[PDB]
């Protein structure tokens, strides 16, 4: 961690994040998720400032932004809505 | 580079690099996401340039002239010129257009 090697392998890591094989993509996102704190502002700052997205190539890396920010959301809360007028009673 | 660079072009180049890219004089990366974009710089310069300056030409000019000059500064030359050179450029173009109109 922090070696020149991890700096040199960034294109490979970004290939893992955009991988078409979901198990690889999940393992790489799990590494990616823990690299920053579970906070909205810090992750928005990450995607604006820290991540060079050039190595993604032609990939629509907004997918990774969605994945990164939605990870902040609370997971154990029961599913629900504000749309009480649309709910089946 | 075949037409000479006006002080207004150099000033637009320097200000584009400083204001828009928010990069320092030596283009050292401050944030990894913020790599230099010489296409944007070429677009800014060409808004007021006397001829199309490519992004490669803008990069070469910046690195080979403005970096040594900032290390009279481009701001000092721009202030001292008082738009005279660029005015004389347009005067010359107006004279050539009047010459062409008269030749009809």
């Amino acid at each position: 961690s922090g070696s020149e090697l991890t700096a040199k392998l960034e294109p490979a890591f970004l290939s893992g994040l955009r991988c078409a094989q979901p198990l690889i993509r999940a393992k790489f996102f799990e590494v990616f998720d823990n690299s920053m704190k579970r906070r909205v502002y810090e992750r928005l700052l990450y995607v604006t400032c820290s991540q060079n997205w050039e190595a993604m190539g032609n990939h629509f890396w907004i997918k990774q932004c969605i994945e990164l920010l939605l990870a902040v959301c609370e997971k154990s809360t029961p599913i629900g809505t504000s749309c009480q007028g649309a709910m089946l009673p | 580079d075949n037409p000479e660079w006006l002080i207004s072009e150099d000033w637009a180049l320097l200000q584009a690099v400083k204001q828009l890219l928010e990069l320092p004089l030596n283009l050292t990366i401050v944030s990894p996401a913020h790599t230099p974009n010489w296409d944007l710089v070429s677009d800014v310069v060409n808004s007021c340039s006397r001829i199309y300056r490519s992004s490669k030409q803008c990069r070469n000019r910046y690195e080979n002239v403005i970096i040594p000059r900032e290390e009279l500064r481009t701001s000092q030359i721009y202030a001292q010129d008082e738009n005279a050179t660029h005015t004389q450029l347009y005067t010359s173009h107006f004279d050539l257009m009047k010459m062409t109109a008269g030749k009809r």
